[PDB]
């Protein structure tokens, strides 16, 4: 089957401030893997933006966008985008969209568990009240 | 009269600690030839547009005229074989770097 | 490292560390380096 | 200060005491639970209903 | 060292004696303190019997 | 209403063994905030 490598990848000549959005992408990926650990975090330390070893930035952006849990269709949609900031915008959007759900689940878990703790802790207080009333509030013996 | 160092996409702002990890292994030869000297040191320059490893060693006008000499701290070489530490300590505008 | 301690005996070094936060391309920094006068670099930095 | 201090220290001792009672509860439950599992493991024992 | 330790000793003994004389406050007062702790710990309204 | 700062504060000239009680006052304050912690302990170090 006929195929051709029509991999368009235009980028501005001045490449100093253009990697700052990448810096925000890796900061969101660091927050996604720190607050929602999926894979080990050593791989993020292996491939950093400060090493100047990112010979293929398109590949780095795709690998960073791969941690997102967005449906495959969304990936196809990111490939449909031709401009570079549009795909960066979409990758960040995918990350935040997952991030809100993650934060909801985490807050809910700690909240629900603390409700269980406030349940049993008040029961511990009630148990102490009973025990101290069933012991100290006597003259000689109950029986 | 030392060859220029290969910054290799590493900006070193004045008075801003930086690390340099070039992939080439020829600069380590220069790092081992300076160990017997009493005082250890290195010079720092910045590269111009369209980085090219062949141009760093071929011509000397590519590099900008400003330069920043500083002292070496300590070598580590955890992963690579060329893990030098750089600093922006003494800025200078050499009359003629060539 | 605060400005209220008066321990910034060499302000140029602190200003360079503060100017490093700017995201302007390195070449632009060299252009800032061409400037000799202090208010010229300060004004260019503010513009940046 | 001492008058408050005595009551405070009393409360602290009292709190740890109730907590230690919970520990004396559950630690013996860990031992007895281990005992149960070993008693259940000895084939078909322990007359049932 | 002797004189300073004697000062610390006379003070520690004087403080132990004052502290013992404060412990002379009866145990009914202590149980009353715990009683007030029970009254301000949870809702007073028992409304059982 | 007429008023005056009648803040009596008599103290003995010999102030050598009078600060020995202060050591016990701060020891009791450290034990009150250590065994029954109420407020932060940074204020005591400041």
């Amino acid at each position: 089957m006929v195929e051709v490598e029509n991999v368009v990848h235009e980028d501005f000549q001045v490449t100093e401030e253009v990697k700052a959005l990448t810096a925000e992408i890796v900061k969101t990926i660091r927050d996604i893997i720190a607050l929602n650990p999926l894979y080990r975090e050593s791989v993020l330390q292996m491939m950093q933006a400060g090493q100047r070893v990112v010979d293929n930035p398109i590949y780095l952006s795709d690998m960073g966008a791969a941690l997102t849990g967005a449906e495959s269709h969304e990936l196809q949609d990111v490939l449909e985008e031709t401009n570079i900031p549009k795909r960066l915008y979409k990758a960040l959007s995918l990350l935040k969209k997952e991030f809100e759900l993650s934060k909801l689940q985490q807050r809910l878990g700690r909240e629900v568990e603390e409700k269980i703790k406030q349940t049993h802790r008040k029961y511990l207080l009630q148990e102490q009240l009973k025990i101290i009333k069933k012991e100290l509030g006597l003259e000689k013996d109950d029986k | 009269h030392l060859p220029l160092i290969a910054i290799t996409r590493n900006p070193v702002f004045p008075r801003f600690i930086k690390i340099i990890e070039v992939k080439n292994k020829k600069l380590v030869e220069l790092l081992r030839r300076k160990v017997r000297l009493a005082q250890p040191y290195v010079g720092v320059f910045l590269k111009r547009d369209d980085s090219n490893e062949s141009d760093v060693v071929e011509s000397l006008d590519e590099i900008y005229h400003t330069g920043t000499f500083a002292q070496i701290h300590e070598m580590q070489d955890l992963g690579d074989k060329l893990r030098m530490i750089v600093m922006g300590h003494r800025r200078v505008h050499i009359s003629r770097q060539l």
